[PDB]
């Protein structure tokens, strides 16, 4: 069997998790490969929008650690109206879950 | 008593304003609104404000907060931080 | 041990910004994780020339105004006249500064004679 | 077709006015004005309007021969404005020749050399003449026209500037020598007690600048009284008439001047002002309106520019004054037609 | 080999999101807690997004999501309109909104 | 006073005598004071951040004056850039070859 | 050298193109004026956009504008664009 052609460096993505979340949501529903760069995109850019806003977070009370405490207060200034008051719920849900699972 | 400070701000007071704004003339249905509009730009304020000194684990807002909520909306103000 | 003359990075460069307080802002700040030896030369460099303008055109401003002290009025008169310094400071307040003296040109009564 | 007009003299035995050397064309209107030769009708209507036209980037926007707009070259010797393009000097002279001048910046044009024969170009004696009479043909306006002055024939500049001092700028410009303090630009502040009797003893003046105080209202004289004295002055140094002397001026409003005193300087100098904005730093930045008899100066302000936005600009400047430094650098460009009439400094 | 995606009921890759907080210099030291948070506020707004353009795909009689679905998804969201305010999305158009 | 000690740093003995520098006998307020304090810590932090962007976009974990004199192209506009440039590249070419 | 300088392409943008971009736009009727305005806005909003995407491209030490240079310059000017990668 052909391998190793064409040595090309893996740009790492979203596009198989934001396909399973889909199919969760969504059982029959597929999706072009251009609104996947741009769920990909969004993804990219909600996530340096909450860690540089935990950053500043953090920064501000001259403590080095980030824990899901600035995550919580940068979802609750980022995310505006019924967005923080649910994703507040499912985070602190999922933390709950992760910190009793053994 | 505890529903009329949105009044405290007085017709005077916007008809300052608005001449420092070189407002020439002002309707009677200005100052109905822009007390709404004041009220908007304080909330979206102090909502960042008090989670700020949510997260320091105070009960003081300092001017520190009131200086982080305004340069996260873009209107960073200076003479208030050392 | 060490003799030598105890001469700051400040002094060789020419400055008068602290290069050693910028190098140990950017390597407290957490933006990279080495820090080169001209950078915090270069920022000190860069931050004295922006804030010579600013204190040039504030000298002027007060000395316009009959005054020997720089007020945050003259701050705000200082920046907001000059167009490059008000496009970097365009989303930014300076307290105590108030607005520029500058009235449109419809607002006023027609101070002028009929020809006729 | 550019081949073509370098074989239809050589070979066909053809008079070189029976081509359009411009744009290769076999139809001839007229004679060119600074060479042998013909020139087409919409290429002649071009030409003159390139001339008429003031360029920032460069001595001439567009193409002098044949007004083209790409591949300019700088003259060599620092004293004259001369630029032609690289279609040009290859159809003439010969190919691979436009790439060796435009590789030196000290290559002396066609005008500067001793033999003005290179093989395909005649020069003109006296042309300055005929070219008055081809301005006077069809370019629909008698424009000031001042005999140009030759190199061999060529005179120390005699500068009078009155009310603001350009000694800076001319030096800049080449057109006073450093080092050497001769005297050749005096500066005079207060003219209330000049008299002819004091111009005769300065000796005779070749060109006389004048200018309106910087935005900030430095002295409390109304700025029209810059306009009267300098026109008092000029008409004193104009030379006796019946000489063959060049006799040029220039004054210039930073729109300091409302439309009464506008129209009052544009009456007694005997043209229309010409507006010339400043490079956009995003907006609009200033703007000045200068009189003047040299040419290509008058077609130098821009259809675009607006009295409204210019009017607010003014008012905004006036009361506002943050800058109170004559534009020298606006007005320094408007002297390089100048250039070919008097000795430059390097 | 149970893997911190599936310990916490989660999506979205947690160790890939504990890397990234590792190498973006945001601070010193990264939380345990933080990843695993962040990983379910992601989760939460992507599914959100998926389930608004698949509803604007069934309007639009289609099984697959175009960019137009998520212009549409995120337009007509007050919320999502306030998250994305400042944020254009590509092959999206505009609403079509006429004004009275 | 031995728990009555914590020193905030600032930027006022340095703008003061870039001040006396530029207009020897003007002097200036302790409310302007603390409006150049911010704008120093602004512009400090803008070029900082933009710099660590332009390091971290190019895979690169070393900041240099190649990216804050980048970072001053950015966000410098006009002539300003221009002339922070020639003053941040004079200053470290003096600081280079001194004693 | 070899590269002709082009010019007169802010004519490219032609009359029904700005006329369909205000159909878009929701734009019931356009006078004679728009189009010169247009050109120039666009022609400004290209002039900072490329001025800032140029600027990446030189300290990458590369020639080659990348569509990733152009999301960075509309992402430091709070234009966030999707579908080329944030
Ligand atoms: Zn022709
Ligand atoms: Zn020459
Ligand atoms: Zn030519």
């Amino acid at each position: 069997k052909d391998g190793k052609k064409r040595r090309k460096t893996r740009k790492e993505s979203y596009a198989i998790y934001v396909y399973k979340v889909l199919k969760q949501v969504h059982p029959d529903t597929g999706i072009s490969s251009k609104a996947m760069s741009i769920m990909n995109s969004f993804v990219n850019d909600v996530f340096e929008r909450i860690a540089g806003e935990a950053s500043r977070l953090a920064h501000y009370n001259k403590r080095s650690t980030i824990t899901s405490r600035e995550i919580q207060t940068a979802v609750r200034l980022l995310l505006p109206g019924e967005l923080a008051k649910h994703a507040v719920s499912e985070g602190t849900k999922a933390v709950t879950k992760y910190t009793s699972a053994k | 008593v505890l529903r009329d400070n949105i009044q405290g701000i007085t017709k005077p007071a916007i008809r300052r304003l608005a001449r420092r704004g070189g407002v020439k003339r002002i309707s009677g249905l200005i100052y109905e609104e822009t007390r709404g509009v004041l009220k908007v730009f304080l909330e979206n304020v102090i909502r960042d404000a008090v989670t700020y000194t949510e997260h320091a684990k105070r009960k003081t807002v300092t001017a520190m907060d009131v200086v982080y909520a305004l340069k996260r909306q873009g209107r960073t103000l200076y003479g208030f931080g050392g | 041990k060490t003799r030598a003359k105890a001469k700051t990075r400040s002094s060789r460069a020419g400055l008068q910004f602290p290069v050693g307080r910028v190098h140990r802002l950017l390597r407290k700040g957490n933006y990279a994780e080495r820090v080169g030896a001209g950078a915090p030369v270069y920022l000190a460099a860069v931050l004295e020339y922006l804030t010579a303008e600013i204190l040039e055109l504030a000298g002027n401003a007060a000395r316009d105004n009959k005054k020997t002290r720089i007020i945050p009025r003259h701050l705000q008169l200082a920046v907001r006249n000059d167009e490059e310094l008000n496009k970097l400071l365009g989303r930014v307040t300076i307290a105590q500064g108030g607005v520029l003296p500058n009235i449109q040109s419809v607002l006023l009564p027609k101070k002028t004679e009929s020809s006729k | 077709g550019r081949d073509l007009i370098a074989y239809e003299v050589k070979a066909n035995q053809r008079n070189i006015e029976d081509i359009c050397i411009c744009c290769g064309s076999l139809q001839v209107h007229t004679q060119h004005p600074l060479f042998e030769g013909g020139i087409c009708a919409p290429c002649k209507d071009k030409f003159l309007d390139a001339l008429f036209l003031y360029d920032d980037d460069g001595y001439q926007s567009y193409c002098s021969i044949c007004c083209s707009g790409e591949t300019l070259l700088i003259c060599g010797n620092p004293d004259c404005t001369r630029c032609y393009c690289f279609e040009c000097v290859d159809s003439l002279v010969g190919p691979g020749t436009s790439g060796k001048v435009h590789a030196m910046s000290n290559w002396v044009c066609y005008l500067c050399l001793p033999s003005s024969r290179s093989g395909l170009l005649q020069r003109r004696r006296k042309w300055r003449s005929q070219l008055k009479a081809f301005y006077d043909r069809e370019s629909e306006n008698p424009l000031e026209m001042f005999e140009t002055v030759p190199v061999w024939r060529r005179q120390p500049v005699r500068v009078l500037s009155l009310f603001e001092d350009i000694k800076k700028e001319l030096t800049s410009l080449g057109f006073l020598e450093s080092g050497s303090d001769p005297g050749q630009l005096k500066h005079v502040v207060d003219v209330t007690d000049t008299v002819r009797k004091d111009v005769e003893e300065w000796g005779p003046f070749d060109l006389v600048y004048g200018a309106t105080p910087p935005l900030g209202h430095t002295c409390d004289r109304p700025p029209s009284w810059y306009l009267f004295q300098f026109h008092r002055l000029l008409q004193y140094a104009r030379p006796k008439p019946g000489s063959p002397g060049p006799f040029f001026w220039m004054f210039v409003d930073n729109l300091v001047l409302n439309k009464e005193d506008l129209d009052v300087a544009s009456r007694f100098l005997e043209m229309e002002p010409v507006t010339i904005p400043d490079v956009h730093g995003g907006s609009l930045q200033n703007a000045v309106r200068v009189w003047s008899n040299i040419p290509a100066i008058r077609s130098r302000h821009w259809a675009l520019v607006s009295e409204e936005e210019l009017s607010l600009l003014a008012q905004n400047k006036q009361s506002s004054k943050l800058a109170a430094k004559w534009p020298t650098k606006l007005v320094k460009n408007c002297f390089l037609p100048l250039r070919e009439y008097f000795k430059y400094f390097s």
